[PDB]
């Protein structure tokens, strides 16, 4: 299973993870891994006329 | 005027009928109407709307 990587990868830590921001300074959370699936995410746009 | 006078009469005074405009004004208004209505709304209600 490949390892993409992206530039723009990121979360947002979460209001109950308080504590954790407070001693980082910031909560940008560069530190992911994000094991997803291929053909269960999907992307959507309106198809409006013209 | 058609005033009596006599056989040897003086031949009365001059009279004829007048006739008066109208003027019926036309042109300085108007009844209008809008829609405001956006491109998403009209996109949104042709597959949820029977």
């Amino acid at each position: 299973r490949p390892i993409i990587d992206d530039v723009f990868c990121s979360r947002t830590r979460t209001a109950a993870e308080s504590a954790i921001t407070t001693a980082l300074g910031t909560a940008v959370d560069e530190g992911v891994m994000y094991f997803l699936k291929k053909d269960d995410l999907r992307f959507y746009s309106t198809p409006v006329v013209g | 005027t058609a005033t009596g006078v006599a056989i040897t009469g003086s031949a009365p005074a001059a009279s004829m009928d007048a006739t008066l405009p109208a003027q019926l004004p036309i042109s300085a208004a108007s009844v209008q109407s809008t829609f405001t209505l956006n491109l998403k709304e009209i996109e949104e209600s042709k597959e949820q709307v029977t």
